[PDB]
DNA sequence: CTAGTTGATCTCATATCAGGAGAAGGAGCAGAGCG
DNA sequence: CGCTCTGCTCCTTCTCCCATCCTCTCGATGGCTATGAGATCAACTAG
RNA sequence: AUCGAGAGGA
């Protein structure tokens, strides 16, 4: 879910950069940290949104370096159990379906979806077709889905989600 | 703290001095800008008394009081006796 | 039945270590008893050999 | 609480004989008493006997923190020197507060 | 007996106790000399606050 | 013994089997007169006896 | 695929004197109300 | 009029503490705590 | 190496 929220962080700063540009340097300091970042609690952040205060730069004693509190609006992205949400598919395969949630990729096993769409790989395109061949979910499908799970793996976070609620289907 | 009422001494203390002398040439030893001219000086403390003397280094001394607020004073603010 | 290694090695222990009593009592025994010889020059050897000592305590401050 | 082997950390001799800390050997003690305690309260022991075991558990227990318990016997090790009870290694002069902070 | 070269003694990172990872007490063992509880309160007097964490942390036992 | 020469250092103690009476300043006897008994050849410690007098009050 | 050998790992089973100073508890007890 | 509730004193434990740093030597320290049969299993070493 | 003890230095 596309969110803006302000989020506080501490950096230190070497002395090289204090300089007579200092404001600057902690600010791209700060986006080269966390542009692209992720974390499972507050989910990925796809990007800072507006750096709203920088506090005073507390020299450490004993280390040259000198730490400033930032406070920066960014907007996060973080998936929920029973939320229901719009899907690309990129991939199907026998083992199952993989569509693209924005940066996440989602995996949903056969028997998630419901019985009635088959396996077809003798189809051109691997494709999942019902006994009617009416629906047709295959690759680059825009198709809906209810996200059931999430996991977070190297602080990256992967979500699974089910075709079987009513009314998920072929956009 | 109203900073436009500062109750604390206006001269910096024997102590305020030494912290602030070492952390300077301490910075200034880490490839840090120096905020006054140099003859030949390549000893970071030699630096940092000069910056003093100046009124030349950009620091803040945060003294905190008892009762738990604090009292900014920049280096250039203070009185440097010794 | 005479194990003889009780006299030899209390003999010996005794005055190896200087705790003057039974192996076993190591804390009640009386240590600084049966000192090294000092052999730094002869003046330290003759008083050594003539030294006498008052039991009372080093941490007596009386 | 059984420490970790940091705090009583198991010096290498000359050799190889591996010597233990005296809170090593006391908890060796501790854990022979505790394990035969526990088998006589699982199988054949008198109520006696069980308090002889707790009686000694309670003293290995209490000189394995405190050794210098007045009028109770000073915990042994071989050579006859007293253990250093994890009291001893910090009471006063030459203890982690005063001979080590 | 007490001549200077049997006395005179330095260290900067030698070896360290086992127990308290602090140096050694000795020249014999290469240890390092004591900064003790007097020369604490002396320091506390002047004030050095970051010599005596020196002293008493980064140089002892970090 | 093992090549290491030992001294036996003379210690000094109170002679025994004479009568010796002392006045303890903090104590409930006024006087105290100590004798450390010991027979001719030693076979036991010195068993010392005390005759004191009770303070006064 | 098929046995077979070989380590490692783990379970099981066999037996008979010249301290001092202060703080806490306890006890003896004198005494005051008072039921 | 006999019980209770003090609360004072004397004694008794009981427990804590006793300068700093430094050098050297000398003696003790050991601690050792088995064995093997069976089953399991997983890896080669052949087939 | 540890521990203890002893002898010493200021």
């Amino acid at each position: 879910m596309f969110y803006h929220i302000s989020l506080e962080h501490e950096i230190l700063l070497h002395p090289r950069y204090f300089g007579p540009n200092l404001l600057n340097t902690v600010k791209q300091k700060l986006f080269t940290e966390v542009e692209g970042t992720c974390t499972g609690k507050y989910g990925f952040v796809i990007a800072v949104t507006t750096i709203d205060n920088i506090g005073a730069g507390v020299i450490q004693p004993g280390r040259g370096f000198v730490l400033y509190p930032v406070k920066y609006k960014a907007i996060v992205f973080r998936p929920f159990k029973g939320e229901v949400v719009d899907a690309v598919v990129t991939q199907v395969n026998k083992v199952g379906l993989f569509t693209e949630i924005g940066p996440m990729s989602c995996f949903i096993s056969r028997h998630s979806i419901p019985s009635e769409m088959e396996f077809d790989p003798n189809s051109n395109p691997p494709c999942y077709k019902t006994m009617d061949e009416d629906i047709v979910i295959q690759q680059d499908d825009e198709i809906r889905l209810k996200i059931v799970g999430t996991r977070v793996d190297k602080n990256d976070i992967f979500a699974i989600g089910s075709l079987m609620d009513d009314y998920l289907g072929l956009v | 703290q109203a900073n436009q009422k500062r109750i604390t001494t206006p001269y910096m203390t024997k102590y305020e001095r030494a912290r602030v002398l070492g952390t300077r040439a301490l910075q200034i030893a880490m490839c840090a800008p120096v905020m006054v001219e140099l003859e030949g000086e390549t000893d970071p403390l030699l630096i940092a008394m000069k910056e003093l003397k100046a009124r030349k280094i950009p620091i803040i001394i945060r003294r905190y009081l008892p009762d738990g607020s604090y009292e900014d004073w920049g280096v250039d603010e203070l009185i440097i006796s010794d | 039945a005479i194990k003889t290694r009780i006299i030899s090695d209390g003999l010996k222990y005794s005055l190896a270590t200087g705790n003057w009593g039974d192996q076993k009592k190591a804390h009640q025994a009386r240590a600084g008893v049966s000192q090294v010889l000092n052999r730094l020059t002869f003046a330290s050897t003759l008083s050594h050999l003539r030294r006498l000592n008052s039991p009372i305590g080093r941490d007596g401050k009386l | 609480p059984v420490p970790p082997l940091s705090v009583r950390p198991a010096v290498v001799m000359q050799g190889s004989a591996r010597n233990q800390d005296d809170l090593t050997h006391k908890l060796a003690d501790i854990v022979k008493i505790n394990n035969q305690l526990r088998r006589n309260e699982q199988n054949g022991a008198a109520a006696h006997v069980i308090a002889e075991d707790v009686k000694l558990l309670q003293f290995h227990v209490a000189t394995m923190v405190d050794n210098e318990l007045p009028g109770l016997p000073r915990a042994m090790q071989k050579s006859g020197r007293p253990l250093k009870s994890l009291k001893q290694r910090l009471k006063g002069k030459e203890g982690r507060v005063r001979g080590n902070l | 007996k007490h001549m200077v070269d049997d006395k005179i003694h330095s260290r900067a990172r030698g070896p360290i106790q086992i127990l308290n990872r602090q140096p050694m007490e000795g020249r014999s063992r290469d240890g390092g000399l004591r900064f003790g509880e007097m020369e604490r309160d002396c320091q506390i007097a002047h004030g050095a606050a970051q010599f005596l964490r020196e002293r008493l942390f980064e140089a002892s036992d970090p | 013994i093992n090549g290491s020469e030992k001294v036996l250092i003379a210690q000094e103690k109170m002679a025994t089997n004479t009568v010796y009476v002392f006045a303890k300043k903090d104590s409930k006897y006024a006087y105290t007169g100590e004798c450390r008994s010991c027979l001719e050849n030693s076979s036991r410690p010195t068993s010392t006896i005390w005759v004191s007098m009770l303070a006064r009050g």
